[PDB]
RNA sequence: UAGGGGGGCCCGACUGUUUAGUAAAAACACAGGUCCCAGCUAGCCCGAAAGGGUUUGUACUGGGGCCGACGCCUGCCCAGUG
RNA sequence: GUCGGUCCUAACCCGACCCGUAACUCGGCGUCGGGGAAAGGGAAACGGGUUUAUAUUCCCGUACCGCGGUGGUAGGUGCGGCAACGCAAGCCCGAGGGGUGACGCCUCGGGGUAGGCGGACCGGUCCACAAGGCCGGCUAAGCGUAUAAGCCCGGGGAGUGCCG
């Protein structure tokens, strides 16, 4: 993912971290973009795509790590999973 | 005269056999009146310590309910799938004829004969080179020097054994020797025949000094052969 | 620590000299330092037995060296493994 | 949405672990309602989305429904529980 | 002590009898609880106890109602899971 | 109940073992240093043979000899015997 | 019947077959069969009394295991909790899986018990009075009952950080 879009996203707009969350979302409803990590828990990875298949959600995976995804946002821990639900001057959306 | 503990060990008393016992099992292939061409596929579930091997194991679970001892590569996990035949991929931890394996690539456990077992490359740390592939011999860099020929159809496995670096810290005491000794019981503390007596050695004794060239001939008789057996050379260089 | 030259060999005392002790505390130093783990990329893994390696944070269990995770012969096997 | 009135779905934990079931109703972000509609021994009782997983078969029903009318569709979806 | 009591598989106690006496009673010791296949985590609704303390139990009472009792739940749902998952096809 | 202490020299680094019943040591062992054989139906060994030990093992290994922690060093001769 | 042997295997050993030996009461690999621990593993009982001399063995009192039965119910054809889990929750035969049995050296904390100390009081004895000291003040297995620690479930939604 663009360090570009998700900065913007994360200040302009509102973003929701976490695996749980992400799931809740996938599963239910809420949720816009939903990105992952590629070397998070495969249980997660399997119940995110099956849940946001079943529900019509775009999943984009990154192709760096959790610590990175920290990293890039401003947050000195792990984060497998992320919800984007609505940007504000992103083209975040655009990569799906 | 009396005897010498490499006369005494030939015979197979406690003083001297091994403690297998203790050990874990012997380590083997599979046999390949099964392994025609299906490509097993199988799956580590344990990683352990074994006390005859000089090299950690795995324990493996194949899709018949089996379950084999494998030497562990370096870098497999606990979770792995490892294949086991002749068109399996080229990865660690895998196991192929050697036809099937380019030059360039790093093995380990390699049979002498198709249908062996594994003979070369098992100790820890230690790893072979393929250098040539022909139609009648694969040529192999072994870890002393030597450029062995094999059947084409013998099978080995890719990567390198772990265990490696066992010999940079030292051993500081001679109780750590004493129990690194007796998991597999080597002779030890050792004597001197220089300082044994004359009854007990070709050297020995009151003068603590051997009066004849320590160089032996390949046709001395047993009892005798104490030293330097057919040294093509000695000293420094 | 405490002490200025020695680290874990201060336990030996007065006893078995320079070069073993040295050797000693540079080894243990290196293996007791905490490394990275090839599956959550977070820096808790910690040796189990001789040859074994395991990650108190994730779970993960692997082989490698007797005082180290990797040697350079492993290295080189998986860069020339990953080339073919 | 994986979750939602008319879905079908299986039951993973506790007593009525792996039986197939229908979602008749919502209450809250983390409770759905729950029956089996007389094909099974599962009643009309209160459920938490994590212990559901949803499957692709779906029925046509209003939100908030008696037994016997979630039953009659079932048979129009050929869906056995 | 006689010799086979004096072998620490006993688990001794200094007990009090009513006319006075001070004895010493003799004990073996119990098993630690059941743990999971997948995980090596201890499992909760199955007692300790030797299989005379055992016998004496109902069924019931010697493990929990819901499927796969030898797993802990975070595993059991996981199976569960994967079982419906692959039943589509 | 409850240590006498200090300053020099020789030998062995240390903890350890030894001549049951005149020798506990400066002798043995030790960690470490170096050398020789062996790619396995090997090398070394028992045995009358069959068969066996090292071997549920495979050169980061098995076996066979000398010096004997650490520190600075280890010079010339292959005519003789091997 | 309840203590121990008797059962299981360990390091190890024997027999038969097999190969050798001029031969064997000798030597040995493999297969098969069997042994091997009165401190390892392992169904089940505690108190009082009785005899010149035995007692967890005899007598009293209060209990527990294993085989087989008779007679009723649970169940077969039942439930409560979102969940962790709670339940009397079917019978006979065979197979398979999973757990327990089932494990080293060093060190620390927490909860308990045997055992001991002190003060009061009730009886007895020592002590020229007095003050004072000493002795006794007991409660087994079994059956029925619960919280620690550890591990888990649900809600909740965190970083110049907070909890321990
Ligand atoms: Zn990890
Ligand atoms: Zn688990």
């Amino acid at each position: 993912d663009f360090a570009f879009e998700l900065r913007k996203v994360q200040d302009t707009g509102k973003i929701v971290m976490g695996a749980k969350k992400s799931i809740h979302l996938a599963k239910v409803g809420g949720a816009k973009l939903i990105i992952v990590a590629r070397n998070a828990r495969p249980d997660i990875k399997e119940d995110i795509y099956y849940y946001a298949k079943l529900s019509g959600i775009p999943v984009y995976e990154f192709e760096g790590t959790s610590v990175e995804l920290g990293t890039l946002l401003g947050r000195p821990h792990t984060v497998s999973a992320l919800a984007v639900i609505d940007p504000g001057e992103s083209k975040i959306l655009a990569l799906a | 005269g009396k005897s010498l503990i490499q006369q005494r060990r030939g015979k197979g008393t406690t003083t001297f056999r091994a403690p297998s016992h203790r050990y874990r099992g012997a380590v083997r292939y599979v046999p390949l009146n099964l392994v025609q061409e299906r490509t097993l596929r199988g799956v580590v579930e344990e990683i352990l310590h074994d006390p005859g091997r000089t090299a950690p194991v795995a324990r493996v679970k194949f899709e018949d309910g089996t379950k084999k001892l494998i030497i562990a590569p370096e870098g497999v996990l606990v979770g792995q799938e490892i294949y086991i035949g002749p068109e399996a991929p080229i990865a660690i931890g895998n196991t192929l004829p050697l036809a099937k394996i380019p030059e360039g690539t790093y093995v380990y456990d390699i049979e002498g004969v198709p249908g062996d077992g594994g003979k070369y490359v098992r100790a820890g740390g230690t790893y072979a080179l393929v250098v040539s592939r022909e139609k009648d011999k694969v040529i192999v860099q072994l870890p002393s020097g030597e450029l062995k020929a094999f059947n084409p159809m013998c099978r080995a496995t890719i990567g390198v054994v772990a265990g490696g670096g066992r010999l940079e810290k030292p051993i500081v005491k001679a109780g750590k020797a004493y129990y690194i000794a007796k998991a597999r019981n080597r002779f030890w503390p050792k004597p001197r025949g220089v300082k044994m007596n004359a009854v007990n050695h070709p050297h020995g004794g009151k003068e603590h000094h051997i009066g004849r060239p320590s160089t032996v001939s390949r046709r001395a008789p047993p009892g005798r052969k104490v030293g330097h057996i057919a040294a093509r050379r000695t000293g420094r260089r | 620590g405490r002490t200025t030259k020695v680290g874990s060999a201060g336990r030996f005392g007065p006893r078995y000299g320079l070069k073993i002790r040295r050797r000693v505390a540079a080894v243990e130093a290196r293996m007791k330092q905490k490394h990275v783990c090839p599956v959550c990329g977070r820096k808790a893994v910690r040796r189990i037995s001789t040859g074994i390696w395991q990650c108190q944070k994730c779970g993960a269990t692997f082989a490698g060296g007797a005082y180290l995770p990797t040697t350079p012969a492993g290295k080189v096997a998986k860069r020339v493994t990953a080339s073919k | 949405p994986a979750i939602e009135v008319g879905r079908i779905a299986v039951v993973i934990a506790g007593r009525r672990a792996g039986q197939k079931v229908v979602v008749a109703d919502i209450i809250d972000k983390n409770f759905v309602l729950v029956t089996g509609a007389g094909l099974n021994k599962v009643k009309r009782r209160r459920m938490n989305v994590k212990h559901l997983e949803p499957l692709p078969e779906r029925v046509n029903i209003q939100r908030g429904a008696s037994d016997e009318e979630i039953k009659a569709a079932l048979e129009g979806a050929g869906i056995s529980l | 002590m006689k010799p086979m009591y004096r072998s620490r598989s006993w688990r001794r106690k200094y007990v009090r009898t009513p006319g006075g006496r001070t004895v010493i009673h003799f004990e073996r010791r119990k098993p630690k609880v059941a743990h999971c296949a997948m995980c090596g985590r201890p499992l909760n609704g199955v007692p300790r106890g030797r299989p005379s303390e055992l016998r004496k139990l109902p069924k019931t009472k010697k493990r929990p109602e819901r499927p796969y009792p030898n797993l802990c739940p975070s595993c059991m749902r996981k199976v569960m899971k994967a079982q419906v998952r692959a039943s589509i096809t």
